[PDB]
DNA sequence: GCTCCTCTAGACTCGACCGC
DNA sequence: GCGGTCGAGTCTAGAGGAGCT
């Protein structure tokens, strides 16, 4: 029988797989251990419900080296991690000549043996390599110039736009005129000098891994960001002395010591044309040169220090794996970048007319001294100005001319009243007071027709599209900011009385203000009620005005078409200089492989690129990669301009991309780790037991039941379980749930938070556990053992900052699994011949471009790894078993692009069609474990 | 409902008000556009005429006869006429890709109605084929939504004909429901072709330096429906036309009555030789409160409302009150020219 | 004989040359304009509204289906139908006149013609008074174009009715050919469409009422634009500015190619925006013999030659040539427009 | 448990010329 | 001689980053 059951009656791993990989006879299960489990569930009630066991499931598992899972994974780590720590080991110890005086100026790479003798070269012809290029910013991205040292000698690379000074150089960019070169190459924000490398962007893998000093410094000695902002406004206090910035000058102050890193006051790279650059090239040589050798000395001593911190080598050979994310693009990027930004120009100048249809229909106001019942436009200035000052038959052929000319004489003698005109004309006296000002004058080179000078961040704005918050019009006061008026020159308190019936508590009810027969609530700002808001408009109230809460009140068309463009054009404006400025390089057909030039979907006419992220494999003292372009939270939005950046990352023909996205990896780390700390098996916690037997679709996880506990929307839950489980108190709660709802009191959203965190608790053994190993002297990782940083260690910062290592415990772990997912997928895909390589690591998810003969065994080899990746959890733990249900992914996709799911169309603003119409890019296959050993008969090899 | 009337008694479209219901306009057999609204589609192919062919260096017009021979019945189409000119105009542009021609006229649709037609028959590459179709349709929309109150109701929607050829179609959003005012379909070589049968080196283009057949590109655009859609889009009862489309910019009125004739007279011959085009306000018999003279003249979406005073025989300054703005200004006579010229010429 | 060669060469007309029948260009059966041919009937269109509708009070633009299975004989049936429609828009005070630029069919079978037809309701007193004066109107109107006013002739002649009418001519180098033609028909067409109901026919002229006696003043664009053009015809067409379809050529003499080409571009675009029509001569990479060049932007009646070289680039100076006088001059380009305008004005 | 810099736009102010 | 704009100047509020260019 395949089928198997814990003494919770939870459906743990097939028999024909547990033996594969815990072994046989394994440990039975404490009595004491069960009861307690047994009353802890049913303590919650969740104990007697069951749930219909998942069809058992039968495999060959690969032959697993060393004695169990841990020292598989070792061996798997060192076999991988040999090659590149040998020439770290090289690099390391060393006998460097001293440095060129004079740098030479031919082009590609040079060579300076003993005593600074110049001799050309073609590449570095070494494995290990400390690296710094230079880009001239002004020019463009193309690198300028490079200064790298190897254990024999140092080299300079000068690029052809540095050495020939030539016409304009295509824009476009390819492998051409970047910079060529097991290897190593080290470097500080080494993301940066890996996209200037030629062999980089081919498709096939070049065996060459990076190492970031910055990334080893972020895991060492890192700061929070609370953290880092105390260090940065100074420079219970000892942490200073231990840690700092990712500066390159302050790592090399903390690490090495002594005289201050050379820093280029002038800025040639980064503002200079290129004519400084070459004439200051025997000093930006020198300080790129001393740029290398701090970071050489940083690295010398980091890398003792790095391994000895993280002993377990799975955690180096996934940061070196993690370090080649390749997100591979096509045409359709650069059509996705124009289309998006004339939306965007086009969508901007649809809301400047109606902003101004909006003031020109106001104006009719004026007339009958209507503007006083306005509630929204009253206080604004309409005085006018005074314009001070200093049948008969035919006509005969003569008579014609005679009138004619009459008319003409007398309008002509009006001219001669040019004496009364003022010599400086007055600007538009007969418009109100408040339209004077935006209308530019006549006198202007630059005039426009109407309000030319009206736009949103102006205090008028808010008051010609009647916004409305919670139905109340919105109101702007100097001295306290944008805020609204409650109904309860004269204001028309009688109109906004009548407002608010057709359509309370709020930031404070301020009488210092007065307007009559209104009290006048401030706007809730992000920074606390201390603060005041200068725009209605900011980044920060989009959720509000998308929830319903601030419209354009009385509805005019022009009104509310502003303010949902305002909400379309919203994310596109702050990541346009971001997203247009992307390193793409296309790669010449010369250069393609067999598979691509070859089928049928290849396109003789297009081109295919490969944007290499600037990711920091270790970008927080959580480890976790940061990356702001591509790692967030983001998808397709019907209703936002761009937003589908992700979908255009398309495989190119004869390929495609086989990833898979972990089902709450974060929680499932928190319950395992929760269970094994409280009876040592699966299910024992409520939490775990909720993780594992709740069902999304029947409303029983965590997020379902919270949101109905709580009675708010599961994407607020979402947030409030996350928050909740990182140790947020209940003051963030409280403020959570303030934001969430504005209804919502402080007391009520106090006594609710409260409650919600009163849920021993259903959580209580996870949190202890959390807590027990982040206040211990060393806080290591539970599975990989890898250190905390040392500005969080109990030693040196008692007492505060504790939730940041209480987070850092669960993202670190989670950054753990992430680690032995690479290494499991790169073991796989090197034993079994699988040809693939990494893509990308957004966030949770785990991408491989794959060939497209081997998507389903890459499926199956994604599958295997959760599999492992869940089983050495639990091994490390101490538990020795697997549930049936995460012991697999709940479905692989198989598409050709990015995409949170393989049916969406991606309908944006930008591209209305959808991604088949246009981009002809059909839908993917999500495929569950079954379907896959189906297709792939079970095994791996062919 | 109440568009009609406006649209009747302002002399925008003629005839009874039983001839005009929505079925006859957007057929195509309607009584007729009164002179008003013949004026607005005067503007309207004017704008199209400027924004298609004149900021061009390629595009030329072209003259296809109202009847079609052989196969005896009266035009349907523009586009199936313009194919005709192809290897004459070819000349002109020294076989240089690419090049289109265009035309405004009136094609009879069976129902017989006849609808106001633009074409703008347009030769590319093959290779550039879905660019200059994207190119086109993200120009066409822009200049649809260019004059437009309100761009979001018009729209584009993309359609694949029965060769699967790409092709898009614009609608305007009337509120009875989407309906087709443009259409830009990738004919491809099917057309030119058929044709013009034998060798096919007539039709070859200068793409750079390769001769290549050229891919053909139609965006037929029904300038009466067009203009209907613009008058629902402008629509106190006003009509907020763009002022490049308003069919009468400034209405002359009259505040002695010979003087103040005289100078109505000067000015009215001043505006015209400018190409402002006036409605003369200074020939009624009836006095009429100002409110009742101005619903009457925002009806009819005139920019300016001039009025020369008895004072301008002293003074020399001028009412003038614009539609939008509904706030009257004194400037002085001699500067009015100029100010007009100003305003309408921003575009 | 010689000029339609240069019509078709030059792309004034369409078709084939073998096809240059006289009579179809007479009756309308012809296979249609080219490109500068339609935009010369255009220009005759924009001066003849000038002439008789935008310098007018009481002269309105109308516009009549073509059909109503056949067609329409003439355009006055739907201004007969405006009569009463119309009798509103001059508030009901006779007289008052409709004009048209619309096609008539002549069966030469189907033939396609566009008259200039214009009809004045005076009132019977007045009838022959306002004939004369639209029949001294049109006569200075086709003789002010011409370079020999002398070749257009008018006529008296009787009709069957007892009906004065006047016929206008133009003195074509084979013989005399009617060009436009007067007619006092009356009040028997009107009345006829319209039996009893005398509240419609009678309209405020003077203090009393009255049915009017139409005039038809029909003129043949299509056919002015024949007698103008053999008005013009070394090998030149020389044409009022008014009425030729474009104006003046840019061109480019030797290198530096890419300067050159941008300050052509950005002296093509400051021409059209201004409203003159610009021959994009520079766009060509073979620049031929001067001489021949200067014939071929003669042939096209083009007023100026602009040719952009290399001293510009030294000191701005260009040269132009005026087809009237084959002199040449310098000028830097901040004047050339100024002179462009000016001469078009002046003339 | 929550700030540092630079960089940009809107708003109110005082001091200064100039046309009446 | 006296009021009416007009141009620095500062303050406030928001927005990009917490690397390396
Ligand atoms: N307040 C929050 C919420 C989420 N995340 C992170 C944890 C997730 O692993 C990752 C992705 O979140 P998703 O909601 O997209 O993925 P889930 O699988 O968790 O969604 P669901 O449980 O509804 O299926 O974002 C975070 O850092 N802070
Ligand atoms: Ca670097
Ligand atoms: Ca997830």
């Amino acid at each position: 029988g395949q089928l198997r059951l814990n003494p919770l009656l939870i459906q743990m791993l097939s028999r024909g797989l547990h033996e594969q990989i815990f072994g046989c006879g394994g440990e039975m299960p404490d009595e004491a251990a069960v009861q307690r489990s047994v009353e802890h569930l049913q303590k919650h009630g969740l104990w007697g419900q069951p749930a219909t066991p998942l069809p058992d499931v039968e495999l060959r598992l690969p032959r697993l080296f060393g004695g169990n899972l841990d020292q598989h994974f070792r061996l798997l780590a060192q076999k991988q991690s040999l090659p590149y720590l040998e020439a770290a080991a090289s690099l390391l110890e060393a006998q460097l000549p001293p440095e060129p005086k004079s740098w030479a100026w031919a082009e590609g790479w040079t060579r300076y043996g003993p005593e600074g003798e110049a001799e050309p070269v073609a590449i570095p012809e070494e494995r290990a390599l400390v690296f710094d290029v230079e880009v001239c910013l002004a020019e463009g991205t193309c690198p300028t110039l490079a200064v790298a040292i190897s254990p024999s000698a140092w080299y300079s690379w000068c690029s052809r736009r540095l050495v020939e000074e030539r016409y304009s150089w295509t824009s476009q960019l390819s492998p051409a005129d970047l910079i060529p070169l097991e290897q190593l190459v080290v470097g500080h924000n080494v993301s940066f000098d890996r996209a200037h490398i030629r062999e980089q962007y081919l498709i096939q893998d070049s065996r060459m891994r990076f190492l970031d000093t910055m990334s080893m410094h972020m895991a060492i000695s890192g700061l929070s960001s609370f953290q880092r902002s105390l260090w940065m406004g100074a420079k219970s206090w000892d942490w200073m002395d231990i840690s700092s910035a990712n500066n390159l000058a302050d790592v090399h102050n903390l690490y090495v010591g002594g005289p201050p890193l050379e820093k280029e006051p002038r800025e040639l790279f980064v503002k200079g044309s290129m004519r400084d650059i070459r004439e200051n090239f025997q000093d930006l040589m020198q300080y790129c040169a001393r740029d290398v050798w701090a970071t050489f000395e940083v690295f010398q001593q980091q890398l003792p220090l790095f391994l000895e911190r993280c002993p377990h080598p799975v955690t180096l050979a996934g940061m070196l794996e993690m370090g080649v994310s390749y997100l591979p693009v096509n045409q359709n990027w650069e059509r996705y970048l124009t289309e998006a930004q004339n939306t965007y120009e086009e969508l901007q100048r649809e809301m400047k007319k109606s902003l101004m249809d909006l003031a020109n229909d106001a104006c009719q106001l004026l007339s009958g001294e209507r503007y006083k019942e306005d509630p929204w436009l009253w206080d604004l200035e309409w005085d006018l100005q005074e314009f001070k000052q200093k049948d008969p038959g035919p006509p005969s052929e003569e008579e014609e001319l005679q009138r004619s000319v009459t008319a003409h004489n007398r309008l002509q003698q009006l001219r001669s009243t040019t004496d009364l005109l003022p010599k400086r004309p007055q600007h538009l006296p007969g418009h109100p007071g408040w339209y004077r000002k935006l209308c530019p004058r006549l006198d202007d080179p630059a005039w426009a027709p109407g309000p030319s000078l009206l736009s949103l961040q102006m205090r008028v704005t808010p008051k010609l599209m009647a916004l409305t918050w919670d139905g109340f019009p919105l109101h702007y006061s100097d001295s306290h900011g944008w805020g609204y008026l409650v109904p309860g020159v004269t204001c028309p308190y009688r109109a906004i009385e009548s407002l608010y019936r057709k359509h309370h508590h709020g930031n404070g009810p301020y009488n210092d203000v007065n307007i009559p027969g209104c009290w006048f609530f401030k706007l809730p700002h992000k920074d606390g009620n201390n603060y005041n808001v200068g725009s209605p408009f900011a980044k920060d109230f989009l959720p509000k005005m998308e929830d319903g809460t601030l419209q354009a009140g009385p509805g005019g068309a022009s009104g509310p078409r502003a303010l949902e463009i305002n909400k379309m054009i919203s994310f596109w404006r702050n990541a346009h200089k971001r997203i247009s400025s992307q390193m793409v390089v296309w790669l010449p057909r010369s250069a393609l492989p067999r598979v691509v030039t070859r089928h049928p979907s290849f396109d003789e006419e297009g081109h295919y690129g490969a944007i290499l992220p600037q990711v920091v494999t270790a970008g927080t003292i959580t480890r976790r990669a940061v990356e702001p372009t591509w790692l967030t939270a983001s998808n397709a939005r019907p209703d936002r301009v761009g937003s589908e950046l992700k979908a255009m990352v398309q495989a190119p023909p004869g390929y495609v991309l086989v990833g898979a996205d972990v089902d709450s990896q974060e929680l499932w780390i928190a319950a395992v780790l929760g269970d094994a700390h409280f009876a040592g098996m699966h299910g024992c916690t409520a939490f775990g037991w909720m993780t594992l037997q709740g069902r999304k679709s029947r409303g029983t996880d965590l997020h379902s039941k919270t949101a109905a506990t709580v009675g708010i929307s599961r994407e607020h839950a979402k947030i409030f379980n996350y928050g909740r489980i990182y140790g947020a108190g209940q003051s963030f709660a409280e403020r959570l749930l303030m934001q969430f709802n504005h209804r919502l009191t402080r007391q009520e959203a106090a006594e609710k938070a409260q409650q919600m965190y009163a849920v021993g608790g259903t959580e209580s053994e996870m949190f202890n556990k959390l807590e027990s190993i982040a206040m211990s002297d060393t806080p290591r990782t539970p599975v990989l053992g890898c250190c905390i940083s040392r500005a969080l260690e109990p030693s040196v910062v008692q007492g505060e900052f504790i939730t940041s290592r209480v987070n850092w415990v669960v993202q670190s772990s989670a950054v753990d699994y992430l680690h032995l997912m690479l290494v499991a997928m790169k073991w796989l895909f090197e034993e079994f011949a699988i040809d693939g390589r990494f893509c990308i690591s957004i966030h949770d998810e785990v991408r491989y471009l794959v060939r497209e003969e081997d998507r389903y065994r890459a499926a199956l080899a994604l599958q295997i790894t959760n599999l492992l990746t869940r089983c050495m959890f639990a091994y490390k733990l101490g538990l020795n078993d697997l549930p049936q249900s995460v012991a697999f992914f709940s479905a692989v996709d198989i598409d050709q692009c990015l995409r949170k799911e393989v049916t969406m169309d991606c309908k944006t603003p930008s591209n209305p069609t959808g991604m088949e119409r246009r981009y002809g890019i059909p839908q993917g296959e999500a495929l569950d474990i079954y379907q896959i050993i189906e297709l792939t008969k079970g095994s791996l090899e062919k | 409902e109440a568009l009609l009337e406006i649209c009747q008694r302002r002399h925008f479209l003629s005839g009874s008000k039983q001839q005009l219901s929505r079925d006859s306009l957007l057929s195509g057999c309607h009584p007729g556009f009164g002179p008003l609204g013949v004026e607005l589609r005067k503007n309207l192919a004017a704008e199209w005429w400027t924004s298609v062919v004149v900021f061009r260096e390629q595009v030329f017009p072209v003259d296809a006869l109202h009847h079609k021979p052989g196969p005896g019945k009266l035009r349907e189409n523009l586009l199936h006429g313009a194919l005709e000119h192809y290897v004459n105009c070819l000349d002109l542009v020294n076989k240089r890709l690419p090049y289109g021609l265009a035309q405004i006229g009136v094609c009879f649709h069976p129902v017989i109605g006849e609808k106001t037609e633009a074409s703008l028959v347009w030769f590319t590459p093959p290779r550039t084929s879905n660019q200059w179709l994207d190119f086109w349709l993200r120009h066409r929309l822009q200049w649809w939504r260019k004059f437009a109150m309100s761009p979001s109701n018009f729209s584009s929607s993309d359609c694949q004909d029965e060769e699967g050829r790409k092709g898009n179609k614009l609608y305007y959003n009337f509120p009875w429901g989407k309906e087709l005012i443009e259409t830009l379909w990738n004919l491809g070589d099917h057309e030119l072709l058929h044709m013009y049968p034998g060798n096919v080196s007539k039709l070859h283009g200068r793409d750079g330096r390769k001769n290549v057949v050229p891919c053909v590109l139609s965006v037929n655009g029904d300038l009466d429906r067009g203009m209907l859609a613009y008058l629902y889009d402008s629509f106190r009862k006003v009509l907020k036309l763009h002022p490049c489309l308003a069919p009468i910019k400034v209405a002359l009125d009259v505040g002695p009555t010979l003087e103040l004739r005289q100078v109505c007279q000067g000015l009215f011959n001043e505006l015209l030789e400018n190409g402002i085009s006036v409605w003369p306000g200074y020939l009624e018999t009836m006095q009429s409160s100002l409110e009742q003279l101005y619903s009457k003249y925002d009806e009819m979406s005139i920019l300016f409302t001039v009025l020369v005073t008895e004072t301008t025989l002293e003074n020399g300054l001028i009412h003038l009150r614009s539609r939008d703005t509904t706030m009257k200004e004194m400037m002085h006579i001699s500067k009015l020219k100029d100010f007009l010229i100003k305003y309408i010429s921003s575009a």
